[PDB]
C-alpha cells in the first residue's frame, strides 16, 4: 500500500522544488534534465502502482463479478488519471522551456506567474486524484 | 442552499490553522478532516501558499478561474472537490497574509455558485453529498 505512495511522494517532492521557481530552478528549466527526471519518477510511480493493483488481484478473493467488470475498470481508469496528471506536470514545464526559448533565454514574470498558476492547479489535482484512489484502494481490499 | 453553508464553515475553519479567524453537520466535519488529510500530503513535501502567485484584488478572480478550470479540466471526483475547497482556503489565508480580506467573501461566493451551477450536477449523480460522507466517513 505505502510504496506507490512513496514513489508518488518522490514525484511531488521534486515538483515541490520546481514550484519554488528559484534562480536555480529557472536555470534548470532551460535544460531537459528536469523534465527527464519527472518522467522517471512518474514511470516509477506508475510501475509501483501497476504492480500493486496486481498484488491486490491475488489476495482479493471475494470476487463479486457482475460489478467487478465495473470495479477494476473504475480503478484502472482512476490510475489512468494519476499518470495523466504527472504527464501534464511534465508538459507544463516543456511549454515553459519552449516559451523562454522564443525569448532568447529570457523569462518574463507574466510567464512565471502563469506557470505557477498551472503548477498549483496540478499539485492540487494530483493530490486529489491520489486521494480518490487510496480510498478506492480500500474498497478494493476491504 | 447546502453549498453556501458548506463553504462558510470550511473557510471559517481554514482561518484557525493560520492563527486567524473571521466571519447534517457530519458533512462539514468529514470535509474538514478530508482537507486535513489532503493538506498534510500537501504541506508534507511541499510548502504552503509558498508555491504562490502574484495575488492582487484584481487578479484574484483570474487566478481563481485559471486554477479551478485546470482542476476540473478532465472530469470531477470527490478528491478534486476537496482540492477545490483546499484551494479556496489557500486563497483566503494568502489574502490576510498579503493584506486583503473582503476578498474572502468574494472567494466564498466564488465557490458556492460554482458548486451550485457547474458542480451540483455531478454531485447528485454519484450519490449526493451524503455519498461523500459514506466514502470518507468511518475512515
Amino acid at each position: 500500500g505505502q510504496r506507490w505512495e512513496l514513489a508518488l511522494g518522490r514525484f511531488l517532492e521534486y515538483l515541490s522544488w520546481v514550484s519554488t521557481l528559484s534562480e536555480q530552478v529557472q536555470e534548470e528549466l532551460l535544460s531537459s534534465q528536469v523534465t527527464q527526471e519527472l518522467r522517471a519518477l512518474m514511470d516509477e510511480t506508475m510501475k509501483e502502482l501497476k504492480a500493486y493493483k496486481s498484488e491486490l488481484e491475488e489476495q482479493l478473493t471475494p470476487v463479486a463479478e457482475e460489478t467487478r467488470a465495473r470495479l477494476s475498470k473504475e480503478l484502472q481508469a482512476a490510475q489512468a488519471r494519476l499518470g495523466a496528471d504527472m504527464e501534464d506536470v511534465r508538459g507544463r514545464l516543456v511549454q515553459y522551456r519552449g516559451e523562454v526559448q522564443a525569448m532568447l533565454g529570457q523569462s518574463t514574470e507574466e510567464l512565471r506567474v502563469r506557470l505557477a498558476s498551472h503548477l498549483i492547479a496540478l499539485q492540487l489535482r494530483l493530490i486529489g486524484d491520489a486521494f480518490d484512489l487510496q480510498k478506492r484502494l480500500a474498497v478494493y481490499q476491504a | 442552499y447546502d453549498n453556501r453553508e458548506i463553504v462558510m464553515k470550511y473557510i471559517h475553519y481554514k482561518l484557525s490553522q493560520r492563527g486567524y479567524e473571521w466571519d447534517s453537520e457530519v458533512v462539514h466535519l468529514t470535509l474538514r478532516q478530508a482537507g486535513d488529510d489532503f493538506s498534510r500530503r500537501y504541506r508534507r513535501d511541499f510548502a504552503e501558499m509558498s508555491s504562490q502567485l502574484h495575488l492582487t484584488p484584481f487578479t484574484a478572480r483570474g487566478r481563481f478561474a485559471t486554477v479551478v478550470e485546470e482542476l476540473f479540466r478532465d472530469g470531477v471526483n470527490w478528491g478534486r472537490i476537496v482540492a477545490f475547497f483546499e484551494f479556496g482556503g489557500v486563497m483566503c489565508v494568502e489574502s490576510v497574509n498579503r493584506e486583503m480580506s473582503p476578498l474572502v467573501d468574494n472567494i466564498a461566493l466564488w465557490m458556492t455558485e460554482y458548486l451550485n451551477r457547474h458542480l451540483h450536477t455531478w454531485i447528485q449523480d454519484n450519490g449526493g453529498w451524503d455519498a461523500f460522507v459514506e466514502l470518507y466517513g468511518p475512515s
